[PDB]
């Protein structure tokens, strides 16, 4: 929101987890304690579409994002043009 | 997999969850993987990552059809004996109106049993077997008794013969994987020793079996089991025992013949089914041809040859991957097989090659639109496989820069047209329809788009078809008619019961039909062209062959992203196929009865099951349910009480099976999951729920769960709408 | 274009990528390193070949020229590069930056993970009603 | 000389489209069409707009005079203008209001010429909405007109046959 | 100062249906008895409530919008 879809989870590990997804997710961001200790949901994610390809693997344990996100380019859809 | 590879055990795998990738049907329950197992059941992605078996499997599994087809035929040759009718209707023809099947009078049944010809109680037939049967060069009914275990014979043997395969230690690679000789054989002889074949036992026995037919008898009045030997002195009434000629050549005298042949084109006075004096002649000068073709020829070479400027480098390869693909050539097949179906359906109508069609209407329509169906449902398939090819087949990438990587380099090109040709077409496609009524029911029409209004004048008659009705005067030897009697120039007598064939004029109301079929047919295939051939990247996805052919839709995002893939641009053709061959029925009838069918009597005062109604009154596609639907069908909503009643009692269901499709084709999802559990939940209170986590339908099941009932219900819905309205008057 | 003619990965023609929307608007182009002369697959469906220069194909949009690792990392090869050009310069530098293959560790960038409150009970709705003063803009 | 031109995908780089074959870019068809907007800017839009305006212009008669709603008319105002000098001005604002996707404001006179033009990245727009106007100007002055020389020409007509 | 002088079930109208694309059968039916141009009739009720409370006189008629619609402002 523009990009908000919650794919947290609490391992944030991403080892036989989850990578696919169009540049959007540079993480491993070690937060202080988090067991393979890489956390968070994002980095800056005003880049890419819209997936949900985002869990479908590696765990969000609740939701898993799709569009939700509204305000939205064009870059942000393919198509502008 | 695992028990027990490898050497250690005959002991079979029955017991232990699961088989189907690899963190399988896990141990841990659920319902999903019991739609998977007959799904995708066959496939291959899965089985080995290694071709070798596949073709060792297809070639055995293939053979239980055969063998099939085989334990059918049977149970319609026995029934299409005992249960008999046949001989009933054969001493007694233009008189019967034929049955098979009947009931036993359990409950409500007896109503479906109503008297049919030879004196009985039973239920029709539109599926012209007794007229196949006419060949007979012999009749009786415990003797198709033979033909039909002759039928369960082939069958047991031929399904032995895949035991006699995979289940057997296979053969391999080389086998298939030299292809080199396949149709050298196939087209040669059986293609050829088969329509051979089939002379040899088409003039010896059927012909002369049939010659004295026309005409009278009580059979065994005829046509004894043996009689036919040696004897060629029956054979002396239909032609010499050659007489001085040796082996055809020529130092042969005719003062007065030409064995039998003596080529006819048109139709008997007494058995309007076209002539048999020809049958003979036509299928010897095919199998010669088979006989001589079948002989090339071993393979590139003649491919890998002819190429241009702009034309096609990869022509010259043209798949090594031919010989391994499969997928490929089921596809390729599938558009011929499929395409060469429903070119049958043409040939029949507007030229029967069976004794009693025509006269016999409704026992050659269900046949033009049973076949019709196929000669589409064969197709969008023969794209489907396609797609399964362009997605995946082959191991890598090795296939290179030809035929078709050049297709592809257009492609948002051979697709970018196609698209306009259908908005060009629909827009004169349809809308030209609306035009009538919204001028007819404004009401002027000095200005419609009548076969009169709008300037056409009382012919249409000057194009082609005139050019073919009258053609006996080329190079054209002759024969009294023309090909098929349906052709504008001369001739008229044809039956003596009811009616047959005659020209069948044109114009408009014949100009636009075969005009919206044009935009029907193309925008059928722009979804399957454009869908197989961005099958596997694009610029909505190019990260877009990555699972399989199928895939649901990949996500939310990029605006849509969610029909894509190419499992439902074979999901959406059908949908629309439904309709190019379901109008295209709709056509074919209402021309073939307002015109055509129809009827005789004195001075041949002709009486169609419609004086033309077609006429000025299709062209505003509500004369298409003023005059059709509402018209016809009231032989539906009559049916009640009856005999046939099983009709109209059906076309109330799948015209009910139908509408419960759009449920399936038109909801969400996690919806049925919303309440799945609202369900689980008041399942558990009682302790009655968990175990096989009970889940909602797959995405694209759910589709599969349209689609499949949206046709079973919308085509079996007039399968009844017609017999009904040609069974009883017409 | 030619009287400059700078090229690097083979193709020949198609009715593919890059078209008017990538002049008028923004760029983006991917780049590469590979050993001995190889026949590759293609975004937009056609393909081609490789050996060297640059290795410098230019890319209509970046969902399309990372693909070139969706397969073309399973082809060998550390070493794939993408970036954006503008029709005048920079801001975005884009596989530039810091260290690269999304899973390591230098800094943390933006992310965060959290909105107001984690995933816990937001049976909570929608809380005040947008109104210029308190902390929801973000 | 060679296969064909130097053998090229475009002008150069593979990596637009446009795969020029023949009905793209054969010297038979791209000189057929460059006295006029394809191919560079001639004189500005002023005059090119009543070419356009008239031989547009004197179509839309057979098609609505001869297809007219009730047709071959014995109404000495049709065989011509009758409405249609209707087409012509319900799209000439049909224009009007497209040149409002143009604005960029100027007045500097360039159809005499200088040096050899390219009117370089002409690409893109570079056609402000004071061009635009001087355009569908002629545009309604070659419609409305070019609706006349067909009605005015009597009518010699061949037939069907 | 029709159906006020009995009622018997045929035809009212709403309003002259005007559209140059009908036929000259703007004769037939359609075009509905006592009024001049093409109609088509009141199957809303007001008819019978405009009437039903009172409300009668052509002359003693010709007000509704006036009010309603000095209202409607
Ligand atoms: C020569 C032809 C033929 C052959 C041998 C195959 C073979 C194959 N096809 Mg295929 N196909 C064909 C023609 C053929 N097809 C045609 C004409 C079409 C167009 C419709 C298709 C469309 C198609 C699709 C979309 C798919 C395949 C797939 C496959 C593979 C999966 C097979 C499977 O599990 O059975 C599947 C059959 C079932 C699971 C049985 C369900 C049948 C239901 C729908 C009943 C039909 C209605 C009927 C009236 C019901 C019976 C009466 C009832 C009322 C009592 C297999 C290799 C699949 C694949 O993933 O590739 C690997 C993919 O799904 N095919
Ligand atoms: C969505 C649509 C909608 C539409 C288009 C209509 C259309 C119609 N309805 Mg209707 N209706 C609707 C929704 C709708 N209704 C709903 C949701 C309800 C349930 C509440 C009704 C209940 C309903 C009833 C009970 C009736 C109609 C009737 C009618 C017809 C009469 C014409 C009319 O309404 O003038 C509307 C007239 C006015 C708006 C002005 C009168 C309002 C008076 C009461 C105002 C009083 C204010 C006054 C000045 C205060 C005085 C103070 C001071 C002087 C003391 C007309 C066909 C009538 C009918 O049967 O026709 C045959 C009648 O039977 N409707
Ligand atoms: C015309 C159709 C037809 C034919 C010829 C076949 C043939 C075959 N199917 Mg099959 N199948 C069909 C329709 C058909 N199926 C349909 C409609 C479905 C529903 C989805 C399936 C679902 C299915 C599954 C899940 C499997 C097969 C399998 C097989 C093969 C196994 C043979 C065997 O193991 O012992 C033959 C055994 C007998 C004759 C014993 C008697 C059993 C009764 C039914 C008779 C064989 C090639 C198996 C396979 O993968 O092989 C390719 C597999 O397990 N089929
Ligand atoms: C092609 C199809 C196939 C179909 C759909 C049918 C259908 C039918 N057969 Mg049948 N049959 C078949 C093949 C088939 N048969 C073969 C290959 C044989 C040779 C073994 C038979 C030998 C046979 C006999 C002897 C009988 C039937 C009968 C029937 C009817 C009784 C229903 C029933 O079987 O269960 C219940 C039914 C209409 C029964 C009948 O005709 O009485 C009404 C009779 O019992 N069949
Ligand atoms: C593929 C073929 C089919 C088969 C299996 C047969 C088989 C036979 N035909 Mg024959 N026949 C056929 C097609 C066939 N015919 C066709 C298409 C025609 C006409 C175009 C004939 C015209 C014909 C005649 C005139 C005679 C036979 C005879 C025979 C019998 C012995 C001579 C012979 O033809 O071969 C075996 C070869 C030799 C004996 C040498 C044998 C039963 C003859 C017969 O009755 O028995 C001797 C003789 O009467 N046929
Ligand atoms: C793309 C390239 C190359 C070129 C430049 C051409 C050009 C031509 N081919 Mg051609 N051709 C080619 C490769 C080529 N061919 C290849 C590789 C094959 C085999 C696959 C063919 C098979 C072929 C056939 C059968 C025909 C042509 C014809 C033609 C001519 C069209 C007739 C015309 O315009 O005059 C007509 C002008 C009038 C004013 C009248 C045209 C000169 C046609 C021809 O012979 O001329 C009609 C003929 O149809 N070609
Ligand atoms: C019969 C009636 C009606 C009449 C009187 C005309 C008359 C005319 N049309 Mg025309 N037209 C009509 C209906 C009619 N049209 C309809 C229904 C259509 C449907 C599109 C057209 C489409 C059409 C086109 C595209 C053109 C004309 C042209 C012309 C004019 C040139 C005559 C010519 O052949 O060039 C004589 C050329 C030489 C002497 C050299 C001519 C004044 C133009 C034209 O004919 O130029 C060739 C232009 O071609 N018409
Ligand atoms: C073995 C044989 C044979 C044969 C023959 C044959 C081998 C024949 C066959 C034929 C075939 C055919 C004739 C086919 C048929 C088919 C069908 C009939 C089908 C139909 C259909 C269709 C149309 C499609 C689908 C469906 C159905 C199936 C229905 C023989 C051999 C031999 C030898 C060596 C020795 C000497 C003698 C001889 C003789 C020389
Ligand atoms: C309600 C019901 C039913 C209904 C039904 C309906 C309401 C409908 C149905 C339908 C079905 C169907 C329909 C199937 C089928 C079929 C067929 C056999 C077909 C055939 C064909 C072909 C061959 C192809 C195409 C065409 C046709 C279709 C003809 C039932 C119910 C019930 C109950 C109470 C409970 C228990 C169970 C039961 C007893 C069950
Ligand atoms: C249905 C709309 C009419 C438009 C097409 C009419 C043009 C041709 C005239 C009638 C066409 C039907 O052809 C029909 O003509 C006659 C009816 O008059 C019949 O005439 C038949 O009956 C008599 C018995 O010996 C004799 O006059 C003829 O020898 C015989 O051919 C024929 O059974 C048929 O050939
Ligand atoms: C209605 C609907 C459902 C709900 C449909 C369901 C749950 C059908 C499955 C019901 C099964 C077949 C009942 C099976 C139970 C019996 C086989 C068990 C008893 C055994 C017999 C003896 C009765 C979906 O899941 C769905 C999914 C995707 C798109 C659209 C839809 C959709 O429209
Ligand atoms: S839950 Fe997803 S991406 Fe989130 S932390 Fe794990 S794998 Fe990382
Ligand atoms: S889930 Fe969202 S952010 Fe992640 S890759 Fe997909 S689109 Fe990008």
């Amino acid at each position: 929101m523009s990009h908000s879809v919650k794919i947290y989870d609490t391992c944030i590990g991403c080892t036989q987890c989850v990578r696919a997804c169009p540049t959007d997710v540079l993480e491993m961001i070690p937060w202080g304690g988090c067991k393979a200790k890489q956390i968070a949901s994002a980095p800056r994610t005003e880049d890419c579409v819209g997936c949900k390809r985002c869990e479908s693997a590696c765990p969000t344990d609740f939701l898993s994002v799709r569009v939700y996100l509204w305000h939205e380019t064009t870059r942000s859809m393919g198509l502008a043009y | 997999l695992v028990d027990r590879d490898p050497i250690k055990t005959s002991f079979e795998q029955w017991a232990k969850p699961g088989h189907f990738s690899r963190t399988i049907a896990k141990g841990p329950d659920t319902t999903t993987w019991i739609w998977n197992l007959h799904a995708d059941a066959h496939d291959f992605d899965s089985h080995t990552s290694d071709l070798e078996e596949i073709s060792r499997k297809v070639f055995s599994a293939h053979f239980g059809q055969l063998s099939i087809i085989f334990l059918w035929l049977s149970g319609m040759y026995f029934h299409g004996a005992r249960f008999s009718n046949y001989e009933a209707w054969l001493n007694d023809p233009t008189h019967i109106g034929p049955s098979a099947q009947v009931v036993w009078p359990i409950v409500g049944q007896e109503i479906l049993n109503g008297d049919v010809g030879g004196g009985f109680r039973g239920i029709q037939i539109t599926s012209g077997f007794f007229q196949i049967w006419r060949a007979s060069g012999i009749t009786s009914e415990l003797q198709l008794y033979c033909t039909a275990i002759g039928a369960l014979v082939f069958a047991g043997l031929m399904l032995f013969a895949g035991w006699f395969h995979y289940h057997k230690a296979a053969p391999k690679l080389a086998w298939f994987q030299d292809v080199e000789s396949m149709l050298n054989h196939h087209l040669a002889g059986l293609l050829g020793l088969g329509s051979l074949s089939w002379a040899r036992h088409q003039v010896h026995v059927s012909l002369p079996i049939n010659q004295f037919l026309n005409a009278g008898v009580d059979p065994k009045e005829i046509p004894l089991p043996h009689e036919f030997i040696l004897n060629r002195d029956l054979l002396a009434q239909l032609y010499p025992s050659f007489a001085e000629g040796a082996t055809p050549f020529f130092t042969l005298n005719w003062s007065k013949y030409a064995d039998f042949l003596t080529f006819r084109g048109g139709l008997d006075p007494l058995t309007g089914g076209l002539w048999l004096t020809d049958i003979a002649h036509h299928h010897l000068a095919i199998a010669i041809l088979f006989l001589i073709a079948g002989h090339m020829y071993r393979i590139k070479d003649i491919l890998e040859a002819h190429k241009g400027p702009f034309t096609g480098q990869g022509h010259k390869g043209l798949y090594e991957i031919l010989t391994t693909s499969w997928h490929a050539q089921l596809s390729i097949n599938l558009a011929m097989l499929g395409s060469l179906t429903i070119v049958v359906a043409q040939h029949m109508y507007s030229m029967p090659p069976y004794p009693y069609l025509a006269t016999d209407y409704a026992t050659q329509l269900s046949l033009f639109t049973h076949h019709m169906w196929i000669g589409g449902f064969l197709i969008v398939g023969a794209a489907a496989h396609a797609a399964i090819f362009m997605v995946r087949d082959y191991d890598p990438t090795t296939r290179y820069n030809d035929l078709l990587d050049r297709v592809l380099r257009h492609r948002d090109a051979i697709i970018s047209h196609l698209n306009w040709v259908c908005i060009f077409l629909g827009f004169h496609s349809f809308g030209l329809y609306i035009h009538n009524d919204t001028m007819s029911a404004l009401g002027r029409p000095q200005d419609m788009f009548s076969d009169t209004a709008i300037q056409l004048q009382p012919v249409f008659a000057q194009w082609i078809q005139n050019t073919h009705a009258l053609a006996p005067g080329t190079t054209a030897p002759g024969a009294t008619a023309s090909t098929s009697l349906t052709w504008g120039g001369g001739d008229l007598v044809a039956v003596g019961n009811k009616v047959a064939l005659l020209p069948i004029p044109l114009g408009t109301a014949d100009f636009l039909v075969h005009h919206i079929h044009a935009f029907t047919i193309h925008v059928t295939v722009l979804i399957l062209l454009k869908g197989v051939l961005f099958a596997r990247s694009s610029r909505l996805i190019p990260d877009k062959a990555n699972l399989g052919f199928r895939f649901p839709c990949d996500g939310p995002g990029r605006g849509g992203t969610c029909q894509v893939s190419a499992w439902d641009h074979v999901f959406l053709g059908l949908f629309w196929m439904y309709n190019s061959i379901s109008v295209v029925i709709f056509h074919f009838s209402w021309k073939m009865q307002s015109d055509v069918w129809g009827t005789i009597n004195d001075q041949g005062v002709v009486t169609h099951i419609t004086a033309g109604n077609f006429a000025q009154s299709s062209i505003t596609i509500n004369g298409w349910l003023r005059d059709f639907l509402w018209a016809q069908a009231s032989q539906v909503i009559q049916s009640y009480g009856s005999s046939l009643s099983a009709y109209g009692l059906f076309f109330l269901g799948a015209h009910f099976v139908w509408a419960f499709s759009l449920m399936f084709l038109f909801s969400g999802r996690g919806y049925w999951q919303e309440l799945i559990e609202s369900i689980v939940w008041a399942h558990n209170k009682l302790k009655v729920a968990p175990a096989t986590q009970p889940r909602a339908l797959s995405i694209v099941q759910g589709r599969a769960v349209g689609v499949t009932h949206y046709l079973l219900g919308g085509i079996a819905t007039t399968w009844a709408f017609f017999l009904a309205r040609i069974i009883a008057v017409g | 274009e030619l009287d400059p003619n700078t090229p690097s990965p083979i193709f020949a023609g198609s009715t593919g990528g890059l078209l008017r929307k990538a002049q008028v608007e923004e760029f983006y182009v991917i780049t590469w390193e590979s050993p001995k002369e190889q026949i590759f697959e293609m975004p937009t469906g056609g393909a081609a070949i490789m050996r060297e220069g640059p290795n410098l194909l230019k890319l209509a949009r970046k969902e399309q020229c990372l693909a070139l690792g969706t397969r073309l990392r399973s082809k060998y090869k550390i070493k794939y590069q993408f970036y954006r050009v503008f029709p005048s310069g920079e801001v975005q530098y884009l596989h530039p930056k810091d260290g690269v293959y999304p899973e390591k560790v230098n800094p943390g960038r933006q992310g965060v993970g959290l909105n107001m409150r984690s995933i816990g009970k937001n049976v909570s709705p929608i809380e005040v009603k947008f109104t210029g003063k308190q902390p929801y803009d973000l | 000389k060679p296969t064909y031109q130097v053998i090229q995908p475009l002008n150069g780089d593979p990596f637009i489209g446009g795969l020029e074959t023949p009905v793209t870019s054969s010297p038979l068809i791209a000189w057929y069409l460059s006295n006029l907007p394809a191919y560079r800017t001639a004189v500005n839009p002023l005059l090119r707009g009543v070419e356009v305006g008239l031989a547009h212009g004197f179509l839309l008669v057979g098609p609505f005079v001869k297809a007219g709603p009730l047709r071959n008319t014995e109404y000495a105002g049709a065989a011509g203008s009758l409405a249609a000098a209707g087409l012509v001005v319900i799209l000439s604002m049909c224009l009007t209001m497209y040149g409002i996707a143009s604005f960029k404001e100027g007045e500097p006179s360039i159809a005499p010429a200088l040096t050899l033009t390219g009117r370089k990245k002409q690409p893109d727009q570079l056609q402000s909405a004071d061009g635009w106007a001087k355009f569908t100007g002629g545009f309604f002055f070659g419609g409305v007109s070019g609706v006349t020389w067909a009605c005015f020409l009597m009518y010699v007509l061949d037939l069907p046959y | 100062e029709a159906w006020v002088q009995d009622p018997f079930h045929v035809r009212p109208i709403a309003h002259a249906i005007w559209d140059p694309h009908f036929g000259q059968p703007a004769v037939e039916a359609f075009t509905r008895g006592g009024a001049l141009g093409p109609v088509n009739n009141a199957y809303s009720g007001v008819y019978q409530w405009w009437y039903t409370i009172g409300l009668r006189t052509n002359e003693d008629l010709y007000t509704g919008a006036i009010f309603l619609l000095f209202l409607s402002f």
